[PDB]
C-alpha cells in the first residue's frame, strides 16, 4: 500500500477545505426485488483550494456513483474559478476515499463545487444511514435513521468527514408521504409532493450551522411526540414509537430535558442557538445515545421511563444520559475537538458536566458523590497499567477509525471527567465555570486543542488573582499529558509525602516516555481526626509538612471525597489508627472517604504496596455499615478476588465470609421496607438495599435464597401481576434463574421474546445469562448470534453477560478463539466498545495455560487484527502476567483470612 | 456518543 500517495495515507490532505454542502437522501423503506434495503442520494459540496493540487481527496464508504457526463462526479467552478477536466476517479477502500485524479492543478484561495449521485445500503447495521425495526401488531415498521460518529458520514454522502473541517449542511430528505423526516434544523418551508411519484413527499430543512460532519442526523419514521417549549425558548420534542408516547413513557424525559439545556446554558453563559433540540428513541441503537446537534438520538431504554415497572437505577440512567447528551451542545458541538486524540475534551467534559445536570434536574438523589465510583475508580484499574495512554494521545498516533473508535474508552470518558473533577474542586467550580465561558465564547463553531483549554482557565486564575504553584498548563499537563496516576505515600511519624507512578503490576514494563518523568503536581486535601486541614500542593517526588505527621492518637487521611485523581498509601501505624477509628465509630470518617479506604487498599496491596490482610482487615466494618458507596467500593474491588478465585478452593471461604458480612445489613432491609413491601426513600438507600439482596443471595445467605425463589415463583403462577418491585428485579430473576431449572429459565425467555418496555427485557436478558446449567449456557449462546431473538445492538453484551457467570468462562473463551473472524467482522471489531469484550474473557485469566493460550489467540489471528480491541489485548497479556504474579503470592494467605475472619 | 461505563 504505496505510503506515497496521498490517497494511501489515512489523514485528508489540508489543500482542500469545505464550505457548504447540500444533499438529498432517499430511503427505500421496502426491500427491492435482491431484498435489499437502499438509500438513493446526491449531493453538492462548495470547497476553497488552500494549496494548488490535482487531486480532490473526499471520503466514500460503501457508496455507489451513478456516472454524470462521463466520470463518477462533475466539478465546476465559482465566483469565475476554471477548474481542470476530470481524467479519472477511483475508489480507495481501506482509507475510505474517492479520489478525482484531475487533468491539471486548482488554484490556490479559489472555490470549486463538485456534484455527485449515488447510492447505498440502509443495512441493519447500526451505522450511517441506516435502517432500525419494530413490530406494531403484525404490522413491520422500519425506521431511517442515522450514527455518523465517528467517522460514518462518508457511508451515507461523500464528504470530507474530520472534524475539523466544518462546514453548513442543507439537508432534504424524500420519503413516503404518509411519514415525518427529521434532521437538524426545522424544515424549510412545508413539506411537498414528489412531482414524478405523489406517494413520496420532499422535506427540506433549514441550513445548518457551521458544524462536523459527525453531527448530522437524518431520520424517516411515523414516530410520534409529546413538547414543551424550554424556559430558554427552545422547543424540546420527545419522538418513539407511537406506543410508548402513548403509554406517557416520554414524559419523564420532557420533564427534565429543557429545564437541564436551560441549566447549561446559565451556568457557560452561552445559549444554545437552535430554534429546537429533539430527543428520539430507536429500537435499534450502537451506542447509548449521540449527540447530534438539534436531534440527538437514544436507544429506547435510555431515553423512555416507565414509572410503574422501570427501576430508580433506570430513571438514573434517563437524566445523567440526557444530561451527558445536552452537555455536548457546548463540549463537542459548538466547540469541537480538532481531532480524536483529544477525544477527552467532548467526552469527559459530557461525562463530568453531566452529573451538574442531573443533579440540577434531581437534587435530592446526591448524584454528584457517585463520580468517585462511576469514574474515579472505574477508570484507575485501566490507567493502573503500563499498556493505559494518556488523556491527549500524540495526534499522529491516531489515524485509522479503528484507533479512533478505541480511544472512545474509560480514559476519554471517565479519567476525563476525574481529572476536570480536581481540576473544578482546585479552582472553585465559579471560576472553572468563568474560564469554560470565555473559552466558549472565543471558539465557538470551530475547533480545539487541550491548550486552548488550559489559555482560557488561566484567564480566569490570572483575573481571580489566584496564586497556584505554576500555570494552569503546566499543572494540568501533569494529568493529560502522561499516562497513570500517583500513588501518595505519608509517613505519618515525620510528615513526609511522596509520590510514585502507581502500577498494579511492578514487574510490568512502562516503554511510553514521559517529558514529564511520571511525576505530577498535585492539590492534597486532608483532614485530621475529622476535620479539614489547609490545602497543600504536593510538587516534587517528595516533601516534607507537619500538615502530615500525627502524635498519640491523632489520624489523618489524605484526599478529602477523593477529589484527586490519586492513592493514599500510609504507614501502617496509620493504617491502624483508621481500622481502629472504624471500628469506635466509622461515621467519623466521610463515607467516599470510607469507600477510599476500601478501595485504595485493595489496589495498594495488588500493587504489593500493603500486605493483603491489611486490605481484607478494611472490609471488617462493613458488618455494620448501611451506606451505599463504601459496600459498593468493597464489593468492586472483592470482584477481582471472584475473578482470581471462584474456580478455586479460596471461594468457599470467601463466599463465607461475604455472607457473614452482609447479613445483618440484609435482615436490617428485610425489616426496615416490611418485609419486602416497600423501598427506602433515599436513592442511596434503594441501592444499598439492592446491593444487600444480591450480596446476600450470591453469597448463600438462607432468607435471601427463600425469598427470590418464592417472589419468582409467584410471578410465574401470576404473570400479568409482577410482585417484584422494578428496583429488585435485576437481582430477584437472575438469583430465581440461578437457584432454579429449566422451568424458570424457559418462563423467563418467554417473558423476554414478549417484552414490550426495553428495560424489562434488559433485565430479563441480563438474568438468563445466570443459569447453573452447561447446556442451558451453551443453548443461550446460540441465541445472542441470532438477530430474530436478540436484536444485533445487545448481542455482544448478552455474551459478556454470559462470560461473567463462572460456568460460562470456558464456553466464552472456547467461543471467541473459534469465532475471531465473525465477531470481528460482524460484531462491530472496528466500532465502540470491543474492547468490552476481549476484557470480560479475559479478565479471570490466572494462569499459565490460559496465558498460553491468550498469547496464541495474538498470533493466531495477526491477519485479521483486532481492530477496536488492539490496546484491550495488550492490557489483557499484562493483567493475565499480574495476575498469575498475584495468585501463587496471595492465595494461601487469602484462603486463611477468608477462614479465620467468616466464623 | 454516550457509552455506558463498562
Ligand atoms: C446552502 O444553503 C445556504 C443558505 O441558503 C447557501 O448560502 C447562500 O449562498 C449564496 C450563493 O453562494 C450566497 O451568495 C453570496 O452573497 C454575497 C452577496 O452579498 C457575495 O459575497 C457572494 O459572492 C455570494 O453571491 C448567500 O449569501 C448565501 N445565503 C446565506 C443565508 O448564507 C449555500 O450556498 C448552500 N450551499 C450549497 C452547497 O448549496
Ligand atoms: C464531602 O462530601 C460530603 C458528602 O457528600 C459532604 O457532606 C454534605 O454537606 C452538605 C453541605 O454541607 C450537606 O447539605 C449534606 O448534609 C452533606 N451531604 C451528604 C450527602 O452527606 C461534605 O460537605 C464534603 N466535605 C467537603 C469539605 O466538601
Ligand atoms: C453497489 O455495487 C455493488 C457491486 O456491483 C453491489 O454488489 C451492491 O449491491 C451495490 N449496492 C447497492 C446498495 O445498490
Ligand atoms: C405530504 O404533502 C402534503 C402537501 O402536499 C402535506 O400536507 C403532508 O403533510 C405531507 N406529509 C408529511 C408527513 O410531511
Ligand atoms: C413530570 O412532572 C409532572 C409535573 O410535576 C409530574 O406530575 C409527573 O409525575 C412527572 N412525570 C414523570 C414521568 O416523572
Ligand atoms: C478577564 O477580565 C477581562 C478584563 O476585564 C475581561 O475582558 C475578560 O473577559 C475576563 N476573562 C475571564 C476568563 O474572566
Ligand atoms: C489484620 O488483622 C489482624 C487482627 O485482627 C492482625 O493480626 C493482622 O496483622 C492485620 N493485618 C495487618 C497487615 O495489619
Amino acid at each position: 500500500p504505496d505510503q506515497s500517495k496521498a490517497w494511501n495515507r489515512y489523514r485528508l490532505p489540508n489543500t482542500l477545505k469545505p464550505d457548504s454542502y447540500r444533499v438529498t437522501l432517499r430511503p427505500y423503506l421496502t426491500p427491492n426485488d435482491r431484498g435489499l434495503y437502499v438509500f438513493k442520494g446526491s449531493s453538492t459540496v462548495r470547497f476553497t483550494c488552500k494549496e494548488a493540487t490535482d487531486v480532490i481527496i473526499i471520503h466514500s464508504k460503501k457508496l455507489n456513483y451513478t456516472l454524470s457526463q462521463g466520470h463518477r462526479v462533475v466539478l465546476r467552478g465559482v465566483g469565475g474559478s476554471q477548474p481542470p477536466d476530470i481524467d479519472k476517479t477511483e475508489l480507495v477502500e481501506p482509507t475510505e476515499y474517492l479520489v478525482v485524479h484531475l487533468k491539471g492543478s486548482l488554484v490556490k484561495d479559489s472555490q470549486y463545487e463538485m456534484d455527485s449521485e449515488f447510492e447505498g445500503e440502509l443495512a441493519d447495521d447500526l451505522a450511517g444511514f441506516y435502517r432500525s425495526e419494530y413490530m406494531e401488531g403484525n404490522v413491520r415498521k422500519v425506521v431511517a435513521t442515522t450514527q455518523m460518529q465517528a467517522a460514518d458520514a462518508r457511508k451515507s454522502f461523500p464528504c470530507f468527514d474530520e472534524p475539523a473541517m466544518k462546514a453548513e449542511f442543507n439537508i432534504t430528505l424524500i420519503h413516503p408521504k404518509d411519514l415525518t423526516a427529521l434532521s437538524n434544523m426545522l424544515p424549510k418551508g412545508p413539506s411537498t409532493p414528489l412531482p414524478e411519484d405523489p406517494n413520496w413527499n420532499v422535506t427540506e430543512f433549514h441550513t445548518t450551522p457551521k458544524m462536523s460532519t459527525y453531527l448530522l442526523a437524518f431520520i424517516v419514521s411515523e414516530f410520534d411526540y409529546v413538547e414543551k417549549q424550554a424556559s430558554n425558548g427552545v422547543l424540546i420534542r420527545i419522538w418513539a414509537r407511537p406506543s410508548a408516547i402513548a403509554a406517557g413513557h416520554g414524559d419523564y424525559a420532557l420533564n427534565v430535558t429543557g429545564p437541564i439545556l436551560n441549566f447549561f446554558a446559565g451556568h457557560y453563559d452561552t445559549p444554545y442557538p437552535l430554534p429546537k433540540s429533539d430527543q428520539i428513541g430507536l429500537p435499534d441503537f450502537n451506542a447509548g445515545a449521540m449527540e447530534n446537534w438539534g436531534l440527538v438520538t437514544y436507544r429506547e431504554n435510555s431515553l423512555l421511563f416507565d414509572p410503574l415497572s422501570s427501576s430508580s437505577s433506570n430513571k438514573e440512567r434517563v437524566v445523567t444520559v440526557i444530561a451527558h447528551e445536552l452537555a455536548h451542545q457546548w463540549f463537542g458541538n459548538l466547540v469541537t475537538i480538532e481531532w480524536w486524540n483529544d477525544l477527552w475534551l467532548n467526552e469527559g467534559f459530557a461525562s463530568y458536566v453531566e452529573y451538574l445536570g442531573a443533579d440540577y434536574a434531581e437534587p435530592t438523589w446526591n448524584l454528584k458523590d457517585l463520580m468517585v465510583l462511576n469514574d474515579v475508580y472505574r477508570v484507575m484499574a485501566v490507567d493502573a497499567l503500563a499498556s493505559s495512554h494518556p488523556l491527549s494521545t500524540p495526534a499522529s498516533e491516531i489515524n485509522t477509525p479503528a484507533q479512533i473508535s478505541e480511544l472512545f474508552d474509560a480514559i476519554s470518558y471517565s479519567k476525563g471527567a476525574s481529572v476536570l473533577r480536581m481540576l473544578s474542586s482546585f479552582l472553585s467550580e465559579d471560576v472553572f465555570k468563568q474560564g469554560l465561558a470565555s473559552y466558549l465564547h472565543t471558539f465557538a463553531y470551530q475547533n480545539t486543542i487541550y491548550l486552548n483549554l488550559w489559555d482560557h482557565l488561566q484567564e480566569a486564575v490570572n483575573n481571580r488573582s489566584i496564586q497556584l504553584p505554576t500555570t494552569v498548563r503546566d499543572i494540568m499537563n501533569r494529568w493529560t499529558l502522561q499516562m497513570g496516576f500517583p500513588v501518595i505515600t505519608v509517613d505519618t511519624s515525620t510528615g513526609t509525602l511522596s509520590q510514585e507512578h502507581f502500577l498494579l503490576d511492578p514487574d510490568s514494563n512502562v516503554t511510553r516516555p514521559s517529558e514529564f518523568n511520571y511525576v505530577w503536581i498535585v492539590p492534597i486535601t486532608s483532614i485530621r481526626d475529622g476535620r479539614q486541614q489547609q490545602d497543600y500542593w504536593l510538587i516534587d517526588v517528595r516533601a516534607q509538612n507537619d500538615l502530615f505527621s500525627t502524635s498519640g492518637n491523632e489520624w489523618v487521611l489524605l484526599n478529602l471525597n477523593v477529589t484527586g485523581y490519586y492513592r493514599v498509601n500510609y504507614d501502617e501505624e496509620n493504617w491502624r489508627k483508621i481500622q481502629t477509628q472504624l471500628q469506635r465509630d466509622h461515621s467519623a470518617i466521610p463515607v467516599i472517604n470510607r469507600a477510599q479506604i476500601i478501595n485504595d487498599a485493595f489496589n495498594l496491596a495488588s500493587a504489593h504496596k500493603v500486605p493483603v490482610t491489611l486490605a481484607l482487615n478494611n472490609t471488617l466494618f462493613l458488618i455494620e455499615e448501611r451506606q451505599y458507596m463504601p459496600w459498593e467500593a468493597a464489593l468492586s474491588s472483592l470482584s477481582y478476588f471472584k475473578l482470581m478465585f471462584d474456580r478455586s478452593e479460596v471461594y468457599g471461604p470467601m463466599k463465607n465470609y461475604l455472607k457473614k458480612q452482609v447479613t445483618p445489613l440484609f435482615i436490617h432491609f428485610r425489616n426496615n421496607t416490611n418485609n419486602w413491601r416497600e423501598i427506602p426513600e433515599n436513592l442511596m438507600d434503594q441501592y444499598s438495599e439492592v446491593n444487600a439482596i444480591s450480596t446476600a443471595c450470591s453469597n448463600g445467605v438462607p432468607e435471601c435464597e427463600e425469598m427470590v425463589s418464592g417472589l419468582f415463583k409467584q410471578w410465574m403462577e401470576n404473570p400479568n401481576n409482577n410482585p417484584i418491585h422494578p428496583n429488585l428485579r435485576s437481582t430477584v430473576y437472575c438469583n430465581a434463574i440461578a437457584q432454579g431449572g429449566e422451568e424458570e429459565w424457559d418462563f423467563a425467555w418467554e417473558q423476554f421474546r414478549n417484552a414490550t418496555l426495553v428495560n424489562e427485557a434488559d433485565k430479563l436478558r441480563a438474568a438468563l445469562a445466570c443459569s447453573k446449567e452447561l447446556w442451558i449456557l451453551n443453548r443461550y449462546l446460540s441465541y445472542t448470534l441470532n438477530p430474530d431473538l436478540i436484536r444485533k445492538q445487545d448481542a455482544t453484551s448478552t455474551i459478556i453477560s454470559i462470560t461473567n457467570n463462572v460456568i460460562g468462562q470456558g464456553l466464552v473463551w472456547d467461543f471467541v478463539q473459534s469465532n475471531w473472524k465473525k465477531l470481528f467482522n460482524d460484531y462491530g471489531g472496528g466500532s465502540f466498545s470491543f474492547s468490552n469484550l476481549i476484557q470480560a474473557v479475559t479478565r479471570r485469566f490466572s494462569t499459565e495455560y490460559e496465558l498460553q493460550q491468550l498469547e496464541q489467540f495474538k498470533k493466531d489471528n495477526e491477519e485479521t487484527g483486532f481492530g477496536s480491541g488492539t490496546r484491550a489485548l495488550e492490557q489483557a497479556l499484562e493483567k493475565t502476567k499480574a495476575n498469575i504474579k498475584w495468585v501463587k503470592e496471595n492465595k494461601e494467605v487469602v484462603l486463611q483470612w477468608f477462614t479465620e475472619n467468616s466464623k | 456518543v454516550y457509552i455506558h461505563p463498562f
